[PDB]
RNA sequence: CCUCAUUGGAUCAGGACAUCCCAAUGGUGUAGAAGCUAUUAAUGGUUCGUUUGCAACGAUUAAAGUCCUACGUGAUCUGAGUUCAGACCGGAGCAAUCCAGGUCGGUUUCUAUCUAUUUACGAUUUCUCCCAGUACGAAAGGACAAGAGAAAUAGAGCCACCUUACAAAUAAGCGCUCUCAACUUAAUUUAUGAAUAAAAUCUAAAUAAAAUAUAUACGUACACCCUCUAACCUAGAGAAGGUUA
RNA sequence: CUCUUAUCUUUAAUCAGUGAAAUUGACCUUUCAGUGAAGAGGCUGAAAUAUAAUAAUAAGACGAGAAGACCCUAUGGAGCUUA
């Protein structure tokens, strides 16, 4: 995507309201030729993600944002602390 | 192609998979009307006595031209609510997952490398 | 519309008709009162 | 939300003489906790309210023991209070995984003992979800409570022009900018006393018991309401309100409550509002201990003036306890 | 050291073969000729397993509980066990070791006295006292036939005694046990339950050997030993398996046990470049041997149901 | 005084409707959403496993219907059982033997004479998107029709790619493509209007309409009278059929 | 096994030579409903219908075979045991 957007929300209710408002405005605001966008994560109760053609928005609760740390990964593409801990291995026989 | 009783490689950093255990995970169910599982198709694993949902992110069977064939059947674990269990994926993931009908944006966010 | 063997009126407003080869009691006030033979 | 249910325990199977042995205990009714949504299903779906259990199988040749009967179950809303037909509280399914032996299956028929068969117990059991609102509205007739609920929410409340109106309380959840929803229910105007269940009575007053807090509307016009000839002042009305509430239940008086002045729009009402300020707080010309919570705000429902101010006070008290 | 064994997501232990169903029918039909019913069980598990149907279906006749395998169990609080079992409504309970004929004499006098209180109706004239033994698999139910067969009649083994569950399949004919009271026994196949209660009880019920271990895997069960063995304080596996020091991780202990026993497999692992077959230590074999030592009593005496009995 | 002994599976399925899903409707203690009950309809469909010897569960699905065809079907195949020759325990009998008690072992073959049969069709279901987080509803929650797009399965075909073979010019699927119209009705709902003074009444009155599943009216396919030494063929068992500067 | 596929040999098929077996009341040997003892190519009533081959399937002819099973009978046998 061209732009990656992450925004926290007060509660689950607030999260649903923000997602619905953006989609409603998106359809109203032109995009007549452009196709439609799904709302993903409704089954999820704390993290909702909407992927527009050139932008992706992830709305999640504070604790979910803290655990996943999406900001760090995309800011630091290959130097994320969690990524660093993931090493590589091989498979030798045991003797 | 993943079926019932296939052996799978968890490609997350989640403890459920990451931890070395003498038995690999085996597929118990493929969520399709077709029994076969391809890229982007969910499956139910039996991993360490636990039944856990997962998503296929690559397989050894050939696909259509211009798509990547992997050497192992790769899978990511997703929670019941649909949020990924693990927080990082360092293995390349095909970009076809974006346009397949379904919810894959959460997994794509967690994946740094795309092929 | 219940298909019963005997048709009996249940209220004053109920009335009877012979449509499509069968007897009906049709009540406008209370649709519960509808019966077909 | 205060429905009733009848049940019947299974009968005990009769035994087989000459060493055939016992008969199976009749089936018993166990109300089983499930998703709270079941209350709508119970009252409406499966309208027949009789829950009966299979009687135990009679002892058969070869001295087969009884099947022990077939049990029956009632899915119920979480938080339901199980009470007898007489009103005695058998139990409450406050938490999940809370089954209750509401009815007793017929004692297993045993030929060796005194009784060959025995019939199952059957009873009427009240299962009720009396409105557990966050706060409740208690006021005398013509107070204005329905009008107050009308504007805070969009509930189209029945407006009680005369007494003994709006018998069923109307539940309304109040939305807030914080996305917090507070449920408020307005019951009908209550009569003085009512400890003997006069008129409207205290039967609906059980609904307030469930409510965490109490909301008191104070119609300024009610002050010196001639009626037949009580001519109750608002000062008197509050004293009667406190007294009658104590008689019905001591705990009700102790429960957190708030005060809502009404009908202040009229200039004379504003003069009375100063009289309302005078009444209570500092001692006046009294005509037992009583409680004044002091969460009193001056508003007029008809003009919709000061309504926003009261909303805040309510939420503060709620968030506190 | 861990705090609580993870039981989220694990399933219950469903075994219930067909013979445990056809059998249950024959047992019901045999009520005609049974004066008393004896429930055998594993002393290590006082309050679990315990197929409820036995009290339900076989409740017609008087009942007696015989907790077997007392030798490989901790019975310091035996007094406490009786107190609660009295509350359960099991006034008479017996602890017996079949292999070394411990306390097996007492059973017959109690059955005699117990029968005297009851009525016999149709069988009031028969002089032979026929009683019936039931219980879950591998509780010594078949052995109890032989231990009494010899203790009183001094004749010899008459019922096939085997380690693995399922040896005795159908309800058999009577087996003579004594001559003076002329007591016969009816042997029946072990039945567990159509539905065990909890994932833990089912996990415990596999420890003593009541259900085939492969239905549980033998890997979600070896872990349970280490938990309870360490929790209960019986740090005996370290000495027996010459481990470095106490531990609470299966991958570690089973790594040590496997090396000690010089057991390895050729196991296919799936790496990122394709399947590869790599020789590895037998984690599966160690789990079995670790289980088979526990069950043999060389790892110590245990009270799997603890803090449930005291209360 | 006691008692007790044909049926699973595989393959291929024909049919009933007393309908499990799909479709059209009446009633409601049907606000919406979920449900309940009844009418109509036989259209196509109606999953994969574990322990099992009958059930007992797991994960799914729009649904995992109930029955009849001599377990529908062993000259198509297969496991039990009936049930034996050997052998053990348990229980009988002085023994031989025996038990409608356990268990382990344990050979049915068939070249089809007759009938019958072996060369097209016009599609089902599910999810997502939109309408629209709207109508409704105090909130919670949350539709219908209309409209667009994806797959799954079935049917009919094909080989540019991919894959697997022949270490051949081919054949396959694990690859690719294509699938539609309804003249004719049932439950039910309307309009006009007599018997019957109505400013009534859908009508086994004369009338006008709408409305499941079915189906063949209506289409597509076929259609030519055909030389043959022989060779060749993406046609074929033979014969037939195609091709021949 | 999902879910089958390709190749080669055997057999098959066509040409030449040689040439059996069980089986067979007679047959100019059809479908549906009925009747009947669980039962019909052959009976009752409808219907269908130029004639002969070749290669295939196995629903039927309660298809063909063996010294197969099961119960009962005989003032038929025989082996075994005894009290
Ligand atoms: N002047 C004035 N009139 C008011 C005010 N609030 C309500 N009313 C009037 O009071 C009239 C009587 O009905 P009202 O008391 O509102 O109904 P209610 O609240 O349901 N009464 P009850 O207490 O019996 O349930 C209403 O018709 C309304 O016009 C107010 O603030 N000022
Ligand atoms: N240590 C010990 N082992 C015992 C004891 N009784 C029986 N066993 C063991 O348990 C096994 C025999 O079980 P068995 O007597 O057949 O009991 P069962 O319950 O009748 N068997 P089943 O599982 O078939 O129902 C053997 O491994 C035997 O050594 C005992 O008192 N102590
Ligand atoms: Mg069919
Ligand atoms: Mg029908
Ligand atoms: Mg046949
Ligand atoms: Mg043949
Ligand atoms: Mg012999
Ligand atoms: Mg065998
Ligand atoms: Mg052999
Ligand atoms: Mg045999
Ligand atoms: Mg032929
Ligand atoms: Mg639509
Ligand atoms: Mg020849
Ligand atoms: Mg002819
Ligand atoms: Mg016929
Ligand atoms: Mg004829
Ligand atoms: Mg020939
Ligand atoms: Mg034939
Ligand atoms: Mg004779
Ligand atoms: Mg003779
Ligand atoms: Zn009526």
């Amino acid at each position: 995507t061209d732009y990656f957007v992450i925004g926290s929300g007060t509660s689950t209710r607030h999260l649903h309201a923000m997602v619905h408002y953006l989609v409603k405005m998106y359809k109203h605001l032109k995009c007549r030729s452009d196709p439609y966008v799904k709302i993903e994560g409704k089954d999820a109760d704390d993290w909702l993600c909407v992927d527009f053609g050139s932008m992706v928005i992830h709305l999640m609760l504070p604790e979910t944002r803290e655990t996943y740390e999406l900001e760090k990964l995309w800011t630091l593409r290959s130097f994320d602390d969690q990524l660093a801990q993931i090493a590589a291995e091989t498979l030798p026989e045991d003797f | 192609a993943v079926q019932k009783m296939t052996r799978v490689r968890v490609v997350d950093n989640s403890a459920l998979g990451s931890t070395p255990y003498h038995r690999p995970p085996r597929c118990i169910h493929v969520y399709n009307k077709s029994g076969v599982g391809k890229v982007g198709d969910q499956i139910l694993l039996a991993i360490r006595g636990q039944k856990k949902k997962a998503l296929i992110v690559g397989h050894r069977m050939p696909g259509s031209r211009m798509t990547p064939k992997f050497d192992s059947n790769n899978v990511v674990l997703i929670e019941d609510n649909g949020n990924p269990v693990g927080t990082r994926i360092k293995i390349p993931i095909p970009t076809s997952l974006r346009r397949r009908e379904g919810e894959y944006s959460k997994v794509l966010a967690i994946a740094q490398n795309f092929v | 519309f219940k298909t019963k063997g005997v048709i009996k009126k249940r209220c004053k407003d109920c009335y009877k008709v012979k449509r499509r080869g069968r007897w009906f009691i049709l009540c406008k006030t209370n649709p519960k009162h509808k019966q077909r033979q | 939300d205060n429905l009733r249910i009848f049940t019947k325990g299974g009968s005990g199977g009769m035994g087989y003489p000459r060493l055939g042995g016992e008969g199976g205990r009749g089936g018993d009714v166990w109300v089983v906790a499930h998703k709270n949504m079941t209350l709508k299903q119970l009252k409406n779906k499966y309208p027949q309210k009789r829950f009966v259990a299979g009687g135990g199988a009679n002892s058969r040749v070869s001295a087969l023991q009884g099947s022990k009967g077939k049990d029956c179950e009632v899915p119920a809303p979480v938080g339901i209070s199980v009470t007898d037909e007489n009103g005695q509280v058998l139990g409450e399914l406050n938490k999940e995984e809370d089954r209750v032996l509401v009815a007793k299956g017929g004692l297993g028929g045993k030929l060796h003992t005194n009784f060959l068969p025995l019939k199952g117990q059957k009873r009427i059991v009240h299962l009720d979800l009396k409105v557990i609102a966050d706060v409740g509205l208690v006021g005398f007739p013509n107070a204005g409570k329905s009008s107050l609920l009308s504007r805070v929410s969009h509930a189209t409340p029945v407006i009680a022009d005369y007494a003994f109106t709006t018998l069923r309380p109307e539940l309304g959840k109040i939305m807030y900018n914080d996305f917090k929803q507070i449920s408020v229910a307005d019951l009908p105007g209550l009569i003085e006393g009512a400890h003997m269940n006069k008129g409207m009575g205290h039967k609906f007053l059980k609904h307030l018991e469930r409510t965490r807090q109490l909301l008191f509307v104070v119609d300024i016009s009610g002050f010196q309401l001639s009626s037949v000839t009580p001519y109750r002042t608002a000062f008197e009305t509050i004293i009667l309100l406190t007294k009658e509430l104590e008689l019905y239940k001591e705990e009700l008086q102790t429960k957190p409550a708030l005060l809502a002045i009404n009908k202040m729009d009229l200039p004379d009402a504003q003069v009375k509002l100063q009289e309302l300020m005078k009444q209570l707080l500092s001692p006046e010309d009294f005509l037992e201990k009583a409680l004044e919570f002091q969460h009193i705000v001056p508003i007029s429902t008809v003009t919709g003036e000061g309504i926003a101010e009261l909303k805040s006070c309510i939420r503060k008290a709620l968030d506190e306890q | 050291w861990r705090e609580c064994f993870p039981l989220q997501g694990h399933d219950v232990a469903r075994w219930f073969p067909g013979h445990m169903a056809k059998g249950l029918k024959k047992m019901q039909s045999s009520l005609k000729s049974v004066d008393c019913v004896i429930e055998v069980h594993d002393a290590r598990i006082p309050f679990s397993g315990r197929n409820p149907l036995f009290q339900e279906l076989l409740g017609l006749k008087p009942h007696l509980l015989v907790l077997n395998k007392m030798d490989l169990a901790d019975l310091t609080e035996q007094q406490k066990i009786v107190q609660r079992l009295e509350e359960k409504g099991l006034s008479n309970v017996l602890f017996t070791n079949c292999v070394k004929d411990e306390n097996i004499k007492q059973i017959v006098p109690k059955v005699m006295e117990l029968i005297r209180c009851s009525y016999r109706y149709h069988r009031a004239e028969t002089p032979e006292y026929c009683i019936m033994v039931v219980g879950v698999p591998n509780v010594g139910k078949s052995s109890l036939i032989n231990s009494l067969r010899r203790q009183h009649l001094r004749t010899g083994k008459a019922a096939r005694v085997g380690g693995e569950p399922g040896i005795t399949r159908a309800v058999t004919s009577r087996i003579q046990v004594c001559e003076r009271p002329l007591v016969f026994l009816l042997d029946t196949p072990g039945v567990l339950a159509p539905r065990i209660e909890s994932v833990e009880t089912g996990l415990k019920l596999a420890l003593c050997g009541t259900v085939l271990d492969h239905l549980v895997g033998e890997e979600t069960m070896a872990d349970y030993l280490l938990y309870t063995l360490n929790r209960h304080g019986l740090f005996g596996y370290v000495q027996h398996y010459a481990l470095a020091s106490a531990c609470d991780q299966i991958e570690w202990v089973l790594k040590n046990v496997a090396i000690k026993l010089r057991k390895t497999r050729k196991v296919k692992v799936l790496t990122g470049t394709g399947n590869v077959n790599v020789i590895q230590p037998d984690y599966a074999m160690a789990a079995r041997d670790f289980l088979r030592t526990f069950r043999s009593g060389l790892l110590g005496q245990v009270m799997l149901d603890r803090d449930i009995i005291p209360a």
